[PDB]
């Protein structure tokens, strides 16, 4: 019973940890930012 | 209008589909542009 209670408490705390403002999902955002930045610089190189 | 046509507005020769623009052109402003250094809008060298 107490093991299940601890597990449920940890699972619930996971939700507030994720939903809180300081997102730790910078890894996935980094890839998208790199791809976008490469695309923009490739576009801007045309005007040279 | 509304056709992929060869336009030659005051020498600015090019091909594209011409459509009405809602751009808030100021009276002095003549040529439009975009992020990627592309003239997306033009002012008539005839009746405005």
């Amino acid at each position: 019973k107490l093991i299940a209670n601890q597990f449920n408490s940890a699972i619930g705390k996971i939700q507030d940890s994720l939903s809180s403002t300081p997102s730790a999902l910078g890894k996935l955002q980094d890839v998208v930012n790199h791809n976008a930045q490469a695309l923009n610089t490739l576009v801007k190189q045309l005007s040279s | 209008k509304n056709k992929c046509v060869n336009f030659n507005f005051n020498g600015l020769k090019g091909t594209g589909v011409l459509t009405e623009s809602n751009k808030k052109f100021l009276p002095f402003q003549q040529f439009g542009r975009d992020i990627a250094d592309t003239t997306d809008a033009v002012r008539d060298p005839q009746t405005l």
